[PDB]
């Protein structure tokens, strides 16, 4: 439990030993569980002697010691990654993971992911310091288990970290080059390794239709779905981002995933305890009822339509929002056989209580629901039935409401609803 | 995300 003083004092000596000492002292106490002095070893100038320290090939310990310690100073503020990064580590770490000592490669991995997990502009600078081909070139081996299995978890977080933000996203040759050693770290058994592959996967498909078709073109979304039917919930999260980001794609790539077997885990992932994996889930959901008919029917065929009957009944408000753009996405694409269905499923009574919410814009896309139904019970000349049914369950009171509502979309809408059909 | 070392809506 060395002071910073004492720090400053053996680091600043003429004698490897003494300087190694004190940094091993600086390197336990940015590792101490409670509140690091990061701000006062930074302060005491200690970062530039740090960086090196890291090129010190003939002492391997002072080497470890000092890159422990840069990772644990930017594994903190902005303000700390970019004092790191001012002292020059990015490149001092690139030629450290190379190393001959598994350990000082890995902390050089691990230290670079969390210069890179800072932001885009110190991801894409490690990117142009060539840290990937080094990177990659530590995970060329036959069978990826006979890899360490804490070097492989660092190594595979710190490269999602490389895949990860957007404004901008990162480089395109730069995904392409990650991508193959992703499927591979994709189908490892580690479960913390397939966390962070599925994170990985998540960032890229986060983004315009051509970053999901790059990654889709891998063949990863039978491997997606096969995770997402996993126990573990830090898998299935990713996994479930990473669906729904590709299904917000085009019709082909939503396709891809319904082909790939998705809609049957959608049961459970609609029921899910955990709130977020719910709306995930349906959003994801809401995401595909805005596809082709025949998606639509493919969720219809799978008995999905009253698992969003009951995430509309009773869910967080949140689910709710995400049922009801689900429910409109539905009529508005669907074919008149099946909002009939929809409506046979139970959606009105639901669908109205939920106009009794303190948010316009559920409202909005509720009121756009209720005249696809009506414009399908007009084609069908059941409009009047489908009124009675709005009547029973109390809702024509809520759109008499919605009338005298503060937003002028809601007011009209309503207003046209009630003139046009009751 | 950082470590330290111790010891169609594309929008929902």
């Amino acid at each position: 439990n060395w002071s910073v003083e004492d720090i400053v004092k053996g680091i600043n000596s003429n004698n490897l030993e003494s300087q190694l000492q004190a940094t091993q002292a600086a390197r336990k106490l940015l590792s101490r569980e409670k509140q690091p002095p990061i701000d006062n070893i930074i302060r005491a100038g200690l970062i530039p002697k740090f960086v090196s320290f890291l090129g010190k090939t003939d002492c391997s310990p002072i080497q470890f010691e000092s890159a422990w310690a840069l990772t644990n100073i930017a594994s903190g503020t902005s303000e700390q990654t970019k004092a790191v990064v001012d002292g020059g580590a990015i490149p001092a770490f690139i030629s450290l993971l190379a190393s001959p000592h598994a350990h000082i490669s890995e902390q050089a991995v691990w230290a670079l992911g969390n210069i890179a997990g800072d932001g885009s502009a110190f991801r894409d600078l490690v990117i142009k310091h060539g840290a990937i081909d080094p990177l990659l070139a530590l995970l060329a081996v036959p069978d990826l288990s006979t890899l360490a299995c804490g070097y492989l978890r660092n190594l595979t977080w710190t490269l999602s970290n490389l895949c990860r933000n957007k404004n901008p996203a990162p480089p395109l040759d730069a995904v392409e080059q990650i991508l193959p050693t992703l499927v591979r770290l994709l189908h490892h058994n580690d479960p913390e390794v397939l966390a962070d592959s599925c994170w990985a996967i998540s960032y890229l498909t986060d983004g315009p239709n051509e970053r999901i078709e790059m990654v889709v073109k891998k063949g990863v979304v039978p491997q997606l779905v096969k995770l997402l039917g996993a126990t573990e919930l830090p898998i299935v999260t990713p996994a479930l981002r990473a669906i729904g980001n590709i299904v917000t794609g085009t019709d082909e790539q939503t396709q891809k995933v319904i082909d790939a077997g998705a809609l049957a885990v959608f049961p459970s992932l609609l029921t899910n305890p955990k709130t977020n994996i719910q709306k995930e889930a349906t959003w994801t959901m809401s995401n595909i009822t805005a596809g082709r008919q025949d998606q639509i029917q493919q969720v219809v065929n799978h008995g999905l339509v009253p698992f969003l009957v009951g995430v509309l009944s009773k869910a967080d408000f949140k689910t709710q929002k995400e049922a009801a753009w689900a429910i409109t996405n539905y009529t508005s694409g669907g074919t008149v056989e099946q909002i009939v269905y929809l409506v046979h499923c139970g959606i009105i009574e639901p669908l109205m209580n939920l106009l009794s919410a303190k948010d316009t814009k559920i409202i909005q896309v509720i009121l756009d629901a209720i005249s696809n139904i009506f414009q399908a019970a007009e084609k069908l000349g059941e409009t009047e039935k489908l009124s009675i049914m709005i009547e029973e369950c109390g809702g024509l009171d809520k759109i008499e409401a919605l009338q005298r509502h503060e937003n002028e979309s809601v007011y009209k809408a309503s207003l046209n609803l009630i003139e046009k059909y009751f | 995300e950082k470590r330290r070392k111790f010891l169609k809506r594309k929008v929902w």
